[PDB]
């Protein structure tokens, strides 16, 4: 019943003391933190506490949208040699640093996921040519579904896939995705392997990655310019912003101290130094 | 949450009250470990981005 | 009155009994006691096998040594108990398995000895690699070092042999072996054996995972990391040595999907 | 994009002098201070000297007293650090910390720094 | 089926005949069938940190000797 | 209970007088203002007062939006020498004159703050090139948070910072910020220093500014063009308009007579002359 | 949870069967959870300026001699 | 005229001897070593505003023919409930002659002014070692 | 049951807290707790100033040393606290002052150390002179040695320089420094820190005098004398050393007759 926006426990006025009770003495061998408050050690007056923990609630701590990835696509001229650039990105929070570390404060989580799409385009070649306002399809390809090989192949029919046709210039795109995990919680860290190396099998056949569950965990997004070739080249950058809503978490873990290296927990050399120089007897 | 005079916090110090005494055949030097923790009355506000991590390129 | 103390503890599981006269109470991880799967959270349809007394008993892992040179030590559960009586037998015989533990670490000395050992319990204790070229490259054979377990190192030394990698964990002590400052290791359930005070660490651990029951062969639930917070010191000696012994007891263990035995390639 | 860019090098013999400069841009709201900081090879970052906004009122660190000179040219929007009598203790990195300040400690803009080496 | 919830007033406007005073509320009505779509309520509970602070089997009494 | 839109006290009909009571005589030594009304000194009729003070209420006096700052950014060509201009402005009402003086009518205040963003762009170089509608991120960097050094560095991920992606051409941008003060009122004037110059310390170590609290009081805003380099240069001006809502104030102070000079109370020479020439016996 | 408030009619339209007459009201419903977000009510109180006009300890009686 | 908010602490707090107002603003030109003090122009009430508006502050005017003293009881006023006294001054007592001094047909009259202030309802928190400020 | 002991004591006054794990209970001098002046016993007519938290807190006096050579040590209250924060400030600002104290003496060692220290509290601890020619001749400057205090001597050596006397106390240890046999020193409230047992001495003292309130500058109420009943011994060593630290806290202090500050000639 104690909500987030509740006033914190008050400070009780306590006077001088000379008794056989020892708030001050403990033993951190027990693993337990000694739970004291100012009054326990020094004389205090009465204080009606006003501050609340309101903002520090798990839900509020993740209430911000965050850039997960930057997908780049383009629409070149018809005569061109290179193909029209259409991107495919494996949906994961671990491509960027910020949001990841925040999510790493715990062992597991559940959250309905909100994605936002900020598209931004421009020309590239020195020319005064023209491009009419461009549209963009963002097709979510769940694991196993046919990944588009061309920018104009059958896959874009999306008879079952959930897509979003964004018209450039209008407000950023947004879609809601519930907790879609195969487990009873999303796993930030997975101490194990997908395969088991059997003895009646060759090492190769039984080998897999350390820390990985399913290579394809959530699927890929596919983004393409819908409008056809235009004599003047136009490149586009779609920025995805994720805001984890309705979030729950379990078992806290120490926050990442050294820079990330790969999708794993691994650390690169040359970054193994986080704390600076400070003399013990210097304030 | 940054070094500021206007919102300075003060000083925490540790001094020998008496001294350390050990009998014979005893290590004459040892260690002390320090811990810190907020109290039930503690709170934090105005969410912001941290500097304790970055992504260069 | 009758003399009941926090230091004096007698734990009993099956046909094994652990006593102690210098304890510091006991730790129930996240306040939850290990338990059997409730119909509400059940997942596999078959009748689960609960070995009970057959597997719910203390098993002593070979004793390691502690010297001034020691950086650290680590194990994985259920991994560590992979070859412990029926628990292992049952473990290898089923596709799924969930178990909790009563971890008791033993390391005594004299009132003339000094130091501190932090036995930490980390659910999903992922450790870091040894290559500056290949992420997440530690091979299964090095990920699961059984009852002998592993250690922590004082320096990160990359593996350069790209002709045949060493594929192991290089878990830097101060980084708790996972890129985070050790000083924060207390967020995990824990006890610190500080020689002058106690002589043992008892950490009861419930089953913790993202699934109700999971493949034990493939995945380790908990992690037991022991690193010397205070280095070992004895008298005016240059080479002191005292042993550390780990006895872990699986609790409320249940296994589903009975099939032929798995003979893993451990070497 | 308050661009603070140091210059001045650092490879003199023991006893010489160097001119440490710093190009400033963006919006340096004059009022406050503009200064210099050193990190040293293996020590804590230490305050060198601070000069007032446009005012040529300044101070120096006990260690550097008189041997370092910090001025400015707000026409050229620059600050200068002339350093005479360089020594083995002065061998270090130097930073133009010139923003906000109000004193000799607060900042919102630093530079990339440059290294100095007084060899002998 | 509107959801009317109260707000924790911070800066009180010089009113108690519209604002400032008489409890300020806000309306919310879901527009989709999916729970995922809803706006984040923010009316969440807090709890005892003892599950982390005091992970001990025998109750911690601050006033007495820890190890007895 | 007397509201803002209340009719003012009526004018009571009062006749001739010849009594020992003296409304006319007072003593402004007491500091007190003699509280009279027409009837007290001259014969009056009865007047049903219609006018109200409605508009003069503290809330209404600040009910206007006001230009606090003009932030300039640009998006130059990829080949260019100079970097893409991205501005960083220290959030303060004292950069402009108007709103400041209004806020200076008192000693302290509390107000939920509304900011509006009016962006306006144009080309610069003589050329007929093209730029597709540009987006703009306005990231609020609270004190201590990592200030962006590049236009494309990690900082723009904004995992915790509150940002606003404005698409050009749509209605001006607006966000609400509550009373975020560290004190129990915002301080317009602070007669004091942040540091104390101790005697066992060097003058430099104990020196600070006069009238300043914390150098970083509210933080900085960071604005950048989101779209990448375009062959034709496009400069942009984001105008911020603040409207202090839900405002309270305390202790009135004489309004600023001479032009402002710096963030302080200080006055420059050559502006010390506000009142003009007028002869004492000339209407 | 709508907030219905009355308006101070100024220019009266030639009506008392819709406008002009029978008290004109307006509806307001907050759309956000934060108090900061609300629209400025404008239904504020006024007060006695005596706290500035007569900052004296002994009451000021206009009809009598100020200094007695 | 070169450095805003530049008055040094030592000049900001002139203790019991206090300070004065001046009839003319004279800029400090020595940029080799500034004087770093307040130059509070009388008519500008020493803060860029016309003196005539000084009455918005609680006040009394000692007008010789009438009275002989001014008593102004002041409550604690600040943005915080309690604040660092060393660093910050709550109130300010400014006395300026609205009407110049005149006596008989004399050229040099002189009369003294004496200030007696009494702290009230004073409370202090956070007891520690004594601060010896650098006042000079 | 809960583990409450006589040895474990936590005292708190204002913003200071004293703990201990090897105490021997505590002494309330003459059973009376320090208290504020009651209207029944009031004397000066003005409103007394009661500094409370401002002065009622523990103040640590510089630490002295204990060796086999040590004869003794002594202090005077309020004298000893003449330069301790606000208590001193207030002391110097008033003509009258009455205060009680919570004297806590700290001196720990090892279970391998041996000796006993008798911390005695003597109200009106008058000490003897050093001249065989002039009685009651000790000068104020020598009567009040502040926080550094004084010592006891093993032999009485008269002062012979009658050209300029030394005018100090020569307090013979066995004579308790006042012409009486030490063995009778127990009639005063006291505790004896006997190394093998305890580690501290706590003596709460109420205001004791012939008057309800008295000039603190001129007169000392109590006296704290510490003399080694059993000499210091450690191992088979020739020069052992252990420190003694005194922390005293004024209690229920009240001062009357506020005036200008007294700058006494202490040197
Ligand atoms: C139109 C998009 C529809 C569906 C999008 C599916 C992407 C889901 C991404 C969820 C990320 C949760 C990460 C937790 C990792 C884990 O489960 O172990
Ligand atoms: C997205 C923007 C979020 C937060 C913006 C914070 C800026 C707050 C500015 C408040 C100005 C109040 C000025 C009063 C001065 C004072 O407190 O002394």
């Amino acid at each position: 019943a104690a909500t987030s926006r509740d006033a914190l426990p008050n400070t009780e006025a306590s006077g001088p003391t000379h008794s056989k009770e020892i708030p001050a003495l403990t033993a951190v061998e027990t693993g337990a933190t000694n739970p004291l408050v100012p009054s326990d050690t020094v004389q205090t007056r009465h204080v009606v506490q006003h501050r609340s923990r309101s903002e520090s609630s798990i839900e509020s701590f993740f209430a911000r949208g965050a850039c997960v990835t930057i997908m780049t696509v383009d629409n070149p001229a018809s005569t061109t040699n290179k193909d029209k650039l259409f991107a495919v990105w494996k949906i994961t929070y671990k491509d960027t640093v910020q949001l990841r570390r925040k999510l790493e404060f715990f062992t597991y989580s559940r959250f309905d996921m909100e994605l936002t799409f900020v598209v931004t385009a421009n020309f590239t070649e020195t020319n005064n040519g023209h491009a009419l306002n461009q549209v963009y399809q963002i097709m979510y390809v769940p694991p196993g579904a046919p990944v588009p090989e061309k920018w104009d192949d059958y896959t874009w029919q999306t008879s079952s896939n959930p897509s979003i046709f964004y018209t450039y210039g209008t407000a950023p795109a947004r879609i809601s995705v519930p907790y879609v995990g195969i487990s009873n919680a999303y796993s930030h860290f997975y101490d194990g392997f997908s395969k088991v190396p059997l003895k009646d099998q060759s090492a190769a056949l039984g080998d897999s990655l350390y820390g990985a569950a399913s290579l394809n965990d959530f699927g890929i997004l596919a983004v393409r310019v819908v409008n056809d070739h235009n004599p003047t080249k136009v490149t586009s950058k779609i920025r995805v912003y994720l805001k984890p809503k309705h979030i729950r978490v379990w078992c806290p873990r120490p926050p990442r101290a050294v820079a990330y290296y790969g999708p794993g927990v691994d650390y690169k050399d040359g970054t193994l130094t986080p704390l600076s120089t400070k003399d013990l007897t210097t304030y | 949450t940054i070094d500021d005079s206007f919102t300075e916090g003060g000083y925490i110090s540790v001094f020998y009250q008496t001294r350390i005494v050990v009998p014979l055949s005893t290590p004459r030097e040892m260690d002390i470990l320090g811990f810190v923790s907020a109290c039930n009355d503690f709170s934090v506000r105005l969410l912001r981005d941290t500097t304790h991590i970055e992504q260069k390129a | 009155a009758c003399g009941y103390s926090d230091r004096v503890l007698q734990l009993t599981l099956g046909n094994s009994t652990i006593t102690t006269q210098e304890a510091a109470n006991s730790v129930v991880a996240y306040g939850r006691w290990p338990e059997y799967l409730r119909d509400s959270e059940a997942n596999p349809v078959d009748q689960p096998t609960e070995p009970d007394v057959a597997a719910c008993r203390f098993y002593t892992l070979d004793t390691v040594s502690w010297t001034k040179e020691s950086r650290g030590w680590w194990w994985k559960l259920p991994d560590a108990l992979r070859d412990m009586g029926l628990f292992g037998q049952n473990m290898y015989y089923h596709y799924l398995g969930r178990s909790g533990y009563t971890v008791h670490v033993q390391c005594n000395a004299s009132k003339f000895h000094q130091g501190a050992l932090g036995v930490f319990a980390v659910p999903e204790m992922c450790l870091a690699g040894d290559s500056n070229t290949t992420t997440m490259h530690t091979s299964y054979q090095n990920a699961n070092p059984g009852e002998k377990g592993g250690t922590f190192t004082g320096t990160f030394t990359p593996d350069n042999n790209q002709t045949s990698p060493a594929r192991r964990f290089c878990p830097v002590d101060y980084l708790l072996g996972n890129g985070t400052l050790l000083g924060n290791a207390f967020v995990f359930p824990h006890q610190i054996i500080n020689l002058r005070t106690n002589n043992c660490a008892t950490l009861v651990l419930p089953y913790v995972n993202s699934l109700s029951i999971d493949s034990m062969v493939k995945h380790n639930n908990w992690g037991i990391a022991i690193l010397p917070l205070a280095p070992l010191n004895f008298a005016s000696e240059s080479s002191p040595e005292i042993p550390i012994t780990l006895t872990i007891a699986p609790m409320c263990c249940e296994f589903n999907g009975l099939r032929n035995i798995t003979l893993p390639r451990l070497q | 994009q308050v661009q603070l860019q140091e210059s001045g090098g650092g490879s003199a013999q023991t006893g010489g002098s160097l001119r440490l400069s710093c190009a400033a841009s963006g919006f340096t709201f004059s009022h406050g201070y503009m200064a210099w900081f050193r990190q040293a090879p293996e020590k804590e970052r230490e305050w060198v000297a601070c000069v007032r906004t446009s005012g040529v009122s300044a101070y120096y660190a006990d260690s550097v007293l008189g041997r370092f000179t910090i001025s400015q040219d707000n026409a050229k929007s620059t600050l200068y650090l002339q350093m005479n009598n360089l020594k083995p203790e002065d061998t270090a990195m130097y930073y133009c910390a010139a923003t906000s300040i109000s004193c000799s400690s607060g900042y919102m803009f630093w530079g990339q720094g440059t290294q100095v080496t007084v060899s002998s | 089926g509107a959801q009317v919830s109260s707000q924790k007033v911070g800066a009180h406007e010089n009113s108690n005949r519209a604002y400032g005073g008489s409890t300020i509320n806000y309306t919310t009505i879901n527009y989709y069938r999916d729970s995922a779509s809803n706006a984040a309520s923010k009316q969440d509970f807090s709890q005892d940190p003892s599950k982390f602070t005091e992970p001990i089997k025998d109750v911690l009494i601050k006033t007495a000797p820890m190890l007895n």
